[PDB]
RNA sequence: GCUUGUGCUGUCUUCGUCCA
């Protein structure tokens, strides 16, 4: 037999942190733990044990110019990416920069060559799904008022019908629950539909 | 061990004259012996006896 | 193809997210990469997938086979003979076609199942392939003298076991270090026990389950490196025992087998972790077996 | 973590990951903490919902 | 990075308080 086999740096971190090198490496999300906040840098702790760090430069956008402390306190768990690891020492270092924590999404290496990858299908139903993301709901609104009638506008022009000239019913809005419609008798036979649009509103179906 | 404060008693678990004390703290501590677990195991003499 | 359970359970971190739209795939290279095969079967057998076979040339042997078949007439009723036999062959080729599909398939599935089986016996190989630590200035094969330290996970409240057996397999001592690993104390009582009980240990082994083990780790190595505790040798550069991380699944798996608890009865599970661990040094081949049926649930 | 089942016997597990509300952390899709024993509601797919019983990685 | 501490009998007896 082989003589005994002596565990290297990679060994030693997976039998350590349970974690393998292919999880924990370069370009990765992971949700770690801040531990201590201050002015030039973060002291944060994965779900590993492992300790990590970040300089000043990444915990906050380089756009802002506000503190660290006051944006981020400790027990404020945030996402991270991992720029660097210290097998040897089980350390790392990470990055708070949206570009690495929101645009790393296709993380997996599958080849998507077209003569292998039927590039085409992914799409459809990438569409499809954004589609079915677009996709609401919507409902009617109710309103108390002796003038108020829930009627369409050929409804209402009808209901106004058999009503003397100057009659006034008012009903639901097509542009948005933020508009009413108003329906007055013009003429026998003629009537105007004015939109009005509603500011400081309490509630959808409040006034 | 009781909700209350402990930081008012002496080295000997009794409390001093001419201390202020407020409700639920403890005036007198006292302690009794139990059968140790298997706590041994790992535990730095820090096992509850 | 994607069945809606497939068009809705295949996500991008689920493993059959490798071949949610795989086209056109050599079968000849499927033997080389049989776990991607053998995941296709196990997405299709959840009804997520479907697994098609197609030639690109099935119309080159159609035609081929009809030229064979068919007729040499130019009357209308050879072209009406003409048809039926076209007709009737294709109708054969659509009852053929499945049948030759899940031929090739059974074989696929077969050879590459093979070949996994054969990647699992090389690598289980390779893990139980390993002589005992030889220490130095002995032939290879000799047993020798161990002594293992743990702790197992470091927090507040966990006490350094250490565990000693001789070369013969048999415990011979075992210590409480109830003082913290990081005094002055616990590095006298760990040379004290080292050097005057004359135990004299070839190797020691360290392993825990967390990074906190690293920092015992190399508070071990400082203090043989600063105490120059070198093997006693049976009657000149003495050298020094070694200190190095020692696998734990067979360690792991024996701290709750109740082999353990039958052979000893009044000890605490750290001493049988430490005692697996200095009983894998003497010889791993004899832990491995000694798993019996776990062994099969070990990553291999 | 896969999504299928195994059957095995009680020696050969390894050991119950007891892990502390330090190391049992979930981050949501817009990046607020949810803790174990929260309601959640899946993004896309079914779309289902439920209690969290335990979080890894 | 050292991290915070949750639990109380029971049964008699007596003496009292407010109405009555």
């Amino acid at each position: 037999r082989r003589d005994f086999h002596i565990l290297n740096e990679a060994e030693i971190f997976q039998l350590l942190t349970r974690e393998t090198v292919d999880s924990f490496r370069k370009g990765m999300v992971i949700p770690v733990y801040v531990r201590k906040v201050e002015s030039s840098y973060m002291s944060v702790s994965t779900q590993s044990l492992i300790a990590g760090n970040i300089q000043r430069q990444d915990i906050l956008e380089p756009n802002d110019r506000r503190d660290p402390r006051e944006v981020y306190s400790v027990g404020q768990t945030v996402r991270a990416c991992i720029l660097d690891v210290d097998y040897y020492n089980f350390k790392c270092q990470l990055s708070l920069l949206r570009q690495f924590t929101e645009n790393q999404v296709a993380g997996l290496n599958v080849n998507r060559n077209p003569k292998f990858w039927d590039i085409e299908s992914e799409n459809r139903d990438r569409q499809e799904e954004i589609d079915k993301q677009r996709e609401e709901s919507r409902e009617s609104r109710v309103i108390k008022h002796p003038f108020f009638h829930n009627m369409k506008s050929k409804e209402a022009e009808d209901y106004l019908a058999a009503r003397p000239v100057g009659d006034v019913v008012i009903r639901p809005s097509s542009k948005g629950s933020n508009h009413i419609t108003i329906s007055w008798k013009v003429a026998p036979q003629l009537y105007q539909h004015i939109d009005v649009l509603e500011e400081n509103k309490d509630d959808a179906n409040a006034i | 061990l009781k909700h209350g404060t402990y930081e008012k008693l002496d080295e000997d678990g009794l409390i001093a004259p001419g201390v202020r004390v407020s409700g639920d703290d403890i005036i007198i501590g006292k302690t009794t012996p139990i059968p140790p677990d298997t706590e041994e195991l790992g535990q730095r003499t820090k096992y509850h006896t | 193809e994607l069945t809606e359970r497939g068009k809705l359970q295949i996500e991008p971190e689920s493993p059959y997210f490798d071949f949610k739209y795989a086209k056109n795939r050599p079968i000849s290279a499927l033997t080389a990469t049989p776990d991607l095969y053998l995941r296709m079967i196990q997405a299709e057998n959840d009804g997520l997938v479907n697994i098609k076979v197609e030639l690109p040339m099935l119309s080159t042997v159609v035609d081929h086979f009809y030229n064979i078949l068919k007729s040499d007439g130019t009357s209308e009723i050879s072209e009406k003979w003409n048809a039926l036999r076209n007709d009737a062959w294709k109708q054969s080729l659509d009852k053929l076609i499945p049948l030759v599909q899940l031929n090739v398939k059974e074989s696929i599935r077969r050879d590459c199942e093979r070949v996994l089986y054969f990647q699992v016996k090389n690598s289980f190989t390779k893990k139980i392939d390993q002589a005992p630590y030889q220490p130095p200035t002995y032939a290879k094969g000799t047993i020798p003298r161990v002594l293992t330290l743990s702790f197992g996970e470091g927090n507040r409240g966990d006490a350094v076991l250490g565990v000693f057996m001789d070369d013969s397999g048999d415990v011979k001592s075992q210590i409480k270090f109830d003082e913290d690993f990081q005094s002055r104390d616990f590095s006298d009582s760990l040379t004290r026990y080292i050097k005057s009980n004359n135990i004299n240990p070839d190797i020691i082994g360290i392993s825990g389950f967390n990074i906190h083990t690293k920092k015992l780790f190399d508070k071990v190595n400082e203090l043989v490196n600063e105490e120059r505790l070198t093997i006693e040798y049976d009657n000149s550069d003495k050298h020094l025992i070694r200190v190095i991380y020692v696998n734990d699944e067979t360690a792991r798996l024996y701290q709750h087998s109740s082999k353990s608890s039958a052979e000893y009865p009044n000890r605490p599970q750290l001493a049988k972790y430490c005692i697996g661990l200095a009983k894998y040094i003497q010889s791993p081949l004899l832990e491995y077996l000694a798993l019996d049926e776990s062994m099969y649930s070990l990553h291999i | 973590s896969d999504g299928k089942l195994l059957s095995l016997p009680p020696v050969s597990i390894y050991s119950k990951l007891n892990l502390n509300p330090n190391q049992q952390i979930a981050i949501d899709s817009n990046g607020v903490e949810v803790k174990v024993g929260d309601t959640v509601r899946e993004f896309t797919g079914e779309r289902r919902q439920g209690t969290i019983l335990h979080v890894y990685r």
